[PDB]
RNA sequence: CCUCCGCAUAAGCCUGCGUCAGAUCACACUGACAAUUAACAGCCCAAUAUCUACAAUCAACCAACAAGUCAUUAUUACCCUCACUGUCAACCCAACACAGGCAUGCUCAUAAGGAAAGGUUAAAAAAAGUAAAAGGAACUCGGCAAAUCUUACCCC
RNA sequence: GCUACCUAAGAACAGCUAAGAGCACACCCGUCUAUGUAGCAAAAUAGUGGGAAGAUUUAUAGGUAGAGGCGACAAACCUA
RNA sequence: GCUAAACCUAGCCCCAAACCCACUCCACCUUACUACCAGCAACCUUAGCCAAACCAUUUACAUAAAGUAUAGGCGAUA
């Protein structure tokens, strides 16, 4: 029911509620993939009454009873986001020997930089695509000397950052 | 006449407006005199699992000791399925006709 | 008489003439994007 | 679930699963009144009525009688010190009504 | 700048010194002092 | 917090901090440390120079972007807190943070200022020795659960028999869901 | 594309020419690939042929930055691969005229494996190459098994 | 008013610096070093003017043949610009021709 | 900021003169 | 007392007088919190052939000329339903809270919507009205303007 | 996205008199006067006026671009 | 006595050396930032101001030989 949206009916109105920890990743590693799962689903709900708890707070004009719960299982989520996704990484490597599931491929584009395409996927192939077709990968003359300045504005930064760097660095020495 | 506010289906004409949308994941496909078909098979079907006797919690008590990381590589793996490898002396070579294909993925999340 | 308000606006209109795609088409276009690129513009096209 | 490239459905192929869903949703007070047995959450934009009902049904076992989605923008107007404009986010607001004359009050937190 | 003037006040006092006495804006504003100043001179 | 923040006594993340160092501002930056860095939170020092020189005391905090050691009830100056009302409000005795360098360690058996080194000792491994006089300074420093909290078993029983399966697959078996339909093929690109 | 003086004195206008040279539409055997060729050839590049006797001589003789065509390069590349696979290029009934063809074009007539790249541009190299060293990436877990084959012969071997 | 109240923090200099003490040492090597080598080698700078005077378009006559090809664009075209103005003002523009 | 020194110091004691000229000592 | 305006829709803008808190012609100005819910409107339509002479004008007589705005059929293919987006405002374009500009449907004095006068005095000069003895174009470049209305004749 | 001309598919024109007809709203233009001239306005307001079933007015989208266009030629108009 | 003044370090310039950058997920050539269906494709002498006191051929784009041979309305100049 909807009584899972917010906590129990005890911590309503208490400005300090203990809940210690967030899953670690080893943690989460020793344990099984259905388990992981099942673990997935309880964070969620959790989740969601934080956030909950939040609005209602911001609404209130009053400030969160302890908001760095909501944090930890955050991190607790992003953790088991990690390690399935490693796992699959594992598996597909072990399998199709592949870094990425998601194809794409190195494309110049119509301005001269390189770009990682990834690829959209579709019904029909891509020679009769028609709006595939128009969408160029490819660059021509006019190109390079725009090219060319963009990586001298590259340069120019870049010896900016270093003198910089060097003269910071003098400075300090002319300190100590 | 802002350049800089992003466009999105609030800010056109109507034709516009009705276009665009944000990032919906369409459901089905649309015919005849503007009939929408929602197809069922397009729409995710969240598999939730029974949380009945599941002694795991959001949280994880303080006491519980510290343990060094360990990135679970494909090496690791096949170590862990290894066993049988070594009594010998369980793969595909294709996932074409596989439901849940691990490079270009069919599976979602 | 009143000559200053030249603009009159609709946003269709704007897009065919300015947009992304009508630069693309041309090379004049691509090149005009390409100087707003290297100016560093948060606006290349509209 | 957002941020994931949806498998593509042909025509005889399987049914679409989402095992780990990504996107978290809140159930807020509203602001102007309600009927007794309507629910008001914010949807994170991505996700939809279907999706909502579907998500409900199963995570939280309630009976969800309908669902209506609705996109609130978010103010752009407000500035800095540099007079750039910081931009509120636009969100989705849906309304959803109970099954069975449920019923349901938004309960007093902070007392 | 390399090599910009730093004794400029100073300057300008030893012209405003001599008009210090006079009527209005004369006696403040350099531009039209110095001509009064050089006059009385 | 922007570039050019001054790291103050207040926190990067509270008002008073914000009141003093808003977005907007454009002070200059203080210049000063490494790696090897001696002076914890907790640690008993010996003030050099200034107000209390020569008196020791124990470290309250450390903020090491300043190079500062903050000393519990010394190098203190007066504040006034509470106030508000048209009278006094109430005195308190604030701590000045002090610039290391003017701040030495002190030795547990001899009670002197000492210089340090990070030597690597054969126990293991890494740890504090004193130069002038010998032997190591060491260093500064229950639960319950609740009811949403795993305990120190539920959390390290560990379940996970490595298959080549896919969660997604394994799920679907614990389920018992069964899909008789397969995937038709997609031209990607 | 050139400028000329107005009546060849330097003291009149400058004005600007193009001379275009006198294209022509010819059929072309060759022995060497055995088909009939419409091309656009002008009378020098004629005159040309007749000295060199052959046109299939002339394309092998021209150096590739004097035959100015890719056509011509390309031509000449399939005429040295030609000369290369002996290839069935008469077919049966045929294979004694093959061979005093081959014979007659002795010289020139570079190994396989050269001959491939013979009149490409760059662009089209670079793909050449990237077809070549394509290939799916091999399966970690092969190589992993591999390994432990290894490890097992050693522990044998000790 | 441009002039200022406090006055500078005291501009400290030590003259026995390493570079001070050792200045113009081996400049003047060639006459008691049997001409090995030439003052002109010591002079350590920009690739063109090493060891050559020169004029203000003179030199960026210099600039343009001896970097010139690995020049930055817009830098190379500024260089060519003041070429243009200078060989004007020099050959033309001016006093005394 | 100017660079120099010298009209810094003459303007120091431009104001220690006119400051003996107001308040004066016993 | 005004109403020569009003409510919609379109286009445009994009939260721009909602609640609380806060500050500084008179107090729509800053921060937080809220809101617009689809049935209206957008977002369409599996092929291959094959069909479409006779307007509209109350479509009926008449009557035309500039000659017109709304259609299939055959065969094969096909069970899956209602997703997605617009929905606020005292609003757009004219640098402005600008007497200007601004499409269509109703409303044609309004059931909408508004306020010419901060206060006082009652001089000149100036502007907008109303007034008129007798005369009536004597005005002036010209009856311009105003007032009552209408005769004849040239030039182009 | 102003204006000049065009292309596509649209919309508007009360009332009285009897046809690029007449009077006369809405709409369009802009004759003469006055005011305004750092203005309500980088061409406006007040009246007075020419047109208002047509070579009419007008919303939408598209097209012609400068050695050009477009032009019921005013050497007009082509974002003050 | 108000308005104000004042203030060093942000950083930057010229070099030297050294050959740069560019995929967390998602989206982005259709009206870019848009999950999902049957059509084309890049290369083509710069010019002119300006100088010649107009202007019409013409007018520059390591060191030394050398501003030499040459060129040039045999002049500007190159
Ligand atoms: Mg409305
Ligand atoms: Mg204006
Ligand atoms: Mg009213
Ligand atoms: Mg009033
Ligand atoms: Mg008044
Ligand atoms: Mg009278
Ligand atoms: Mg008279
Ligand atoms: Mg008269
Ligand atoms: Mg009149
Ligand atoms: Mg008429
Ligand atoms: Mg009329
Ligand atoms: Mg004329
Ligand atoms: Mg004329
Ligand atoms: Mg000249
Ligand atoms: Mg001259
Ligand atoms: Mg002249």
């Amino acid at each position: 029911g909807l009584e899972e949206f917010f906590d129990d009916p005890k911590n309503w109105g208490q400005e300090k509620v203990k809940s210690g920890a967030a899953w670690t990743c080893q943690q989460l590693r020793n344990k099984s993939n259905e388990d992981l799962h099942k673990l997935w689903y309880v964070l969620l709900k959790e989740r969601n009454m934080l956030l909950t708890l939040e609005q209602e707070a911001k609404r209130q004009r009053l400030p969160m009873p302890s908001p760095e719960r909501l944090d930890k299982v955050v991190d607790s989520m992003d953790a088991l986001d990690k390690v399935v996704q490693e796992r699959e990484d594992a598996l597909r490597l072990l399998q199709t020997g592949q870094e990425r599931a998601r194809p794409g491929a190195w494309r110049r584009d119509i301005f001269g930089r390189i770009i990682w395409h990834k690829f959209k996927q579709w019904v029909i192939p891509w020679h009769l695509n028609k709006r595939y077709n128009r969408k160029r990968f490819f660059a021509l003359p006019y190109v390079d000397h725009f090219l060319r300045l963009e990586r001298e504005k590259r340069a120019r930064i870049k010896a900016r950052k270093e003198n910089l760097e060097r003269k910071k660095a003098k400075i300090l020495l002319k300190k100590f | 006449a802002d350049r800089m506010s992003k466009w999105t289906s609030k800010r056109g004409p109507r034709s516009f407006r009705g276009r665009k949308g944000r990032g919906a994941k369409g459901i089905g496909f649309l015919t005849s005199g503007w009939r929408f078909v929602q197809i069922k098979e397009m729409v995710p079907e969240f598999v939730v699992p029974d949380l009945t006797g599941f002694k795991l919690k959001p949280y994880v008590s303080y006491l519980a000791p510290e343990s060094e990381e360990t990135p679970l590589t494909a090496a690791q793996l096949f170590s862990e399925a290894v066993a049988p490898a070594i009594e010998k002396d369980g793969f595909e070579p294709t996932q074409e006709g596989k439901l849940f294909q691990l490079y270009p993925r069919n599976f979602l999340r | 008489k009143a000559r200053g308000n030249e603009y009159q606006p609709s946003n269709i209109k704007r897009k065919n003439k300015h947009g992304w795609v009508r630069r693309l088409s041309t090379p004049a276009g691509v090149q005009v994007i390409l100087r707003r690129m290297l100016k560093g513009r948060k606006s290349l096209s509209h | 679930a957002r941020n994931v490239v949806y498998p593509l459905y042909r025509l005889g192929g399987p049914q679409l699963r989402v095992f780990r869903t990504n996107f978290f949703i809140q159930l807020v007070r509203p602001g102007v009144a309600q009927p007794e047995d309507t629910v008001q959450f914010r949807i994170p934009m991505e996700m939809t009525r279907v999706d909502l009902r579907n998500y409900l049904e199963g995570i939280y076992n309630v009976p969800v009688a309908a669902v209506r989605t609705r996109v609130q923008h978010g103010s752009n107007k407000r500035r800095d010190h540099r007079n750039v404009r910081i931009k509120k986010p636009d969100y989705k607001v849906a309304y959803v009504q109970l099954a069975h004359g449920q019923t349901f009050t938004f309960p007093d937190l902070f007392p | 700048l390399r090599n910009r003037v730093t004794d400029r006040y100073f300057r300008i006092q030893e012209v405003l010194k001599h008009a210090r006495h006079f009527r209005g804006r004369k006696n403040r504003c350099y531009r039209l002092a110095v001509r009064t100043v050089i006059r009385a001179f | 917090l922007p570039p050019h923040y001054r790291y103050g006594m207040s926190p990067p993340g509270s008002v008073a901090d914000k009141r003093k160092n808003p977005p907007w501002i454009r002070r200059r930056p203080v210049v000063v440390s490494d790696e090897d860095w001696y002076l914890f939170c907790g640690d008993t020092v010996e003030i050099l120079e200034g107000k209390d020189a020569g008196k020791q005391g124990k470290v309250v905090q450390v903020i090491r972007q300043r190079n500062w050691v903050v000393v519990g009830g010394l190098n203190t100056h007066y504040r006034y807190i509470g106030k508000t009302m048209d009278y006094r409000g109430t005195m308190i005795p604030s701590e000045a943070p002090l610039l290391h360098r003017q701040v030495k360690l002190v030795d547990p058996m001899d009670r002197k200022p000492t210089e340090i080194e990070w030597r690597f000792t054969e126990a293991g491994e890494r740890v504090r020795v004193s130069t002038r006089s010998g032997r190591i300074i060491p260093k500064p420093e229950t639960w319950i659960d609740g009811p949403k909290d795993t305990s120190v078993e539920d959390a390290l029983e560990r379940t996970y028999v490595p298959c080549l399966k896919t969660l997604q697959e394994e799920v679907m078996e614990a389920m018992g869901i069964k899909e008789t339909r397969k995937y038709k093929k997609v031209y990607w690109y | 594309l050139g400028q000329i003086y107005a009546n060849n004195d330097k003291l009149s206008k400058r004005l600007k020419k193009v001379w275009k040279p006198q294209l022509f539409e010819r059929e072309f055997y060759s022995e060497i690939l055995d088909k009939k060729f419409t091309v656009t050839v002008t009378m020098r590049t004629l005159d040309l042929i007749d000295e060199a006797y052959g046109l299939d001589f002339y394309i092998l003789k021209a150096s590739g930055e004097d035959l100015c065509s890719k056509f011509g390069m390309d031509l000449k590349r399939g005429m040295l691969l030609r000369l290369a696979r002996q290839d069935p290029q008469l077919h049966p009934e045929d294979p004694e005229r093959r061979a005093a063809i081959y014979d007659k074009y002795k010289e020139f007539a570079i190994p396989e494996e050269e001959a491939e790249w013979v009149g490409l541009t760059l662009e089209e190299a670079i793909e050449k190459q990237r077809l070549l060293e394509e290939k799916d990436p091999v399966p970690l877990f092969k190589i992993y098994v591999a390994e432990l084959i290894q490890q097992l012969q050693q522990q044998a071997l000790s | 008013i441009g002039i200022r109240l406090t006055l500078p923090p005291p501009k400290v200099v030590d003259r026995w610096n390493e570079k001070r003490a050792m200045f113009g040492v081996y400049d003047n090597i060639g006459i008691l070093g049997n001409f090995e080598k030439h003052p002109k080698e010591l002079i350590r700078g920009p690739i063109w003017l090493r060891g050559w005077k020169g004029n203000e378009l003179q030199r960026c006559i210099r600039k343009r043949k001896m970097v010139g090809s690995r020049m930055f664009a817009d830098d190379l075209h500024n260089l060519n610009k003041r070429i243009r103005y200078l060989y004007k003002h020099f050959n033309r523009h001016g006093k005394f021709r | 900021v100017k660079k120099g020194f010298r009209a810094a110091f003459r303007f120091q004691k431009e104001l220690e003169r006119q400051r003996l000229l107001r308040c004066p000592p016993p």
